[PDB]
């Protein structure tokens, strides 16, 4: 995408979500961020959309896959073709995170989307680790997700958006990957629990958002107890 | 469970 | 896929119909047609399915494009984009059905099935073509759906599938190609009809099957009346 | 309007 201009990209990553097209819109916005300039809050969930959509879909997929291959070589050949492409998407999503967006992300609420990603792209990868390396992948998901924390106490009310989205996720992180399911729901509760004495500081639409992840924490506290 | 969806919807 | 057994492609291709990986599931089966040996009525159909899936999605998106352009360069040149990449799938179909199974295929079922494919990827490339070519692409449509209809009609019995979804294709070539709402309705309600006076003969299976195909008649009967 | 679906659903 070098040749593109980087409006051009940002243009037609949101045209492609329009005709949900989300491997062209990861692919325009790989080559927003490699023009090498900030993130804008809106540029930033075109990036965070358009990897999620891509990786969602091999998640599901290897999911299946891997069900039919628990229940010749082809299953699991075909099953490590499909774990090798969700890989490689996830290094992909992890490099441009490392060159550079975090580094130069010194607002808190860049600082934390990334991060929050960066969790979230481990974990991907760890719902697929068996060798090695799967420890070390465990932990480089909780490093991120910590760090997003830390600074998303400091430095944003209980009801930033992006403040609970990442305590949903670090909450799923507990539950499903680390093994941690108290974790999970103490953690969901307290943020859950703070950010409903928080609500009567926000307008009607903050307060939208605000509650629509509050529900996300309530349905998997229901899920989990 | 669920994690936050790309979009609102 | 040249150095992948064939049954080893079959299995795959209903691995990633399962897992809704179409372009993989198209992949695989371009590579066991290009084993050279004939398709079974099964085979048939994971190929169908497949390129039916890919170009499906390709057409959604080419619509949503085309209408937002209809309403900088960024939006033509990106339906330019997808319009390329239609394309170039309708065209590896034909190649496909050229090279070489419509010329092997002498059962009235598997010719009759791929003259209907040749004519639904000719139809495909109709759907977005306006250049000096647009009328021998329509043609060429035409003229595959023809040779199947004359092929069905004398070997086929009025209620088998292949024949049905034959003509309920053929009538949307009518409707929405070649600008003939009134072929398009007598051929539908001619199907139907003779279809439904050859219900009695069916099993439960296969009666469930005609009918099927007959409500898809039907709801485009009513549609366009 | 609708074509042939590629599965029986
Ligand atoms: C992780 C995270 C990312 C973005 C937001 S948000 O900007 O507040 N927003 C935009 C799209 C995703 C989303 C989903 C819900 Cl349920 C609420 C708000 C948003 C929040 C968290
Ligand atoms: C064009 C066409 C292809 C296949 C058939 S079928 O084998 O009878 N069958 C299999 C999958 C698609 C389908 C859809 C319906 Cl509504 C009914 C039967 C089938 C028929 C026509
Ligand atoms: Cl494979
Ligand atoms: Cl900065
Ligand atoms: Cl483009
Ligand atoms: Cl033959
Ligand atoms: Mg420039
Ligand atoms: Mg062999």
């Amino acid at each position: 995408m070098g040749s593109m201009e980087r409006a051009s990209l940002i243009q037609k990553a949101k045209l492609a979500e329009q005709a949900e097209r989300y491997e062209d819109m990861a692919a325009f916005m790989k080559g927003a961020v490699e023009k090498g300039e900030e993130l804008s809050c809106e540029e930033r969930n075109l990036l965070s959309v358009a990897y999620k959509n891509v990786v969602g879909g091999q998640r599901a997929a290897w999911r299946v896959l891997s069900s039919i291959e628990q229940k010749g070589p082809e299953v699991r050949e075909y099953r490590e073709k499909v774990e090798t492409e969700l890989q490689g998407v996830c290094d992909t999503v992890l490099g441009l995170l490392d060159s550079h967006l975090i580094k130069e992300a010194g607002d808190a609420e860049s600082r934390v989307f990334y991060l929050k990603m960066k969790g979230d792209y481990y974990r991907y990868l760890a719902e697929v680790a068996t060798g090695d390396d799967k420890k070390r992948i465990i932990d480089s998901a909780r490093s991120a997700y910590q760090e997003a924390m830390d600074i998303s106490k400091k430095e944003m009310p209980p009801t930033n958006p992006i403040r609970l989205g990442l305590a949903l996720n670090f909450s799923v992180f507990h539950y499903e990957i680390a093994n941690s399911p108290e974790e999970a729901i103490s953690l969901a509760k307290t943020t859950f629990d703070e950010a409903m004495a928080d609500l009567h500081t926000l307008s009607e639409d903050s307060y939208k958002d605000s509650t629509l992840i509050m529900q996300l924490l309530r349905d998997n506290l229901t899920l989990w107890t | 469970a669920g994690s936050i969806p790309g979009r609102r919807s």
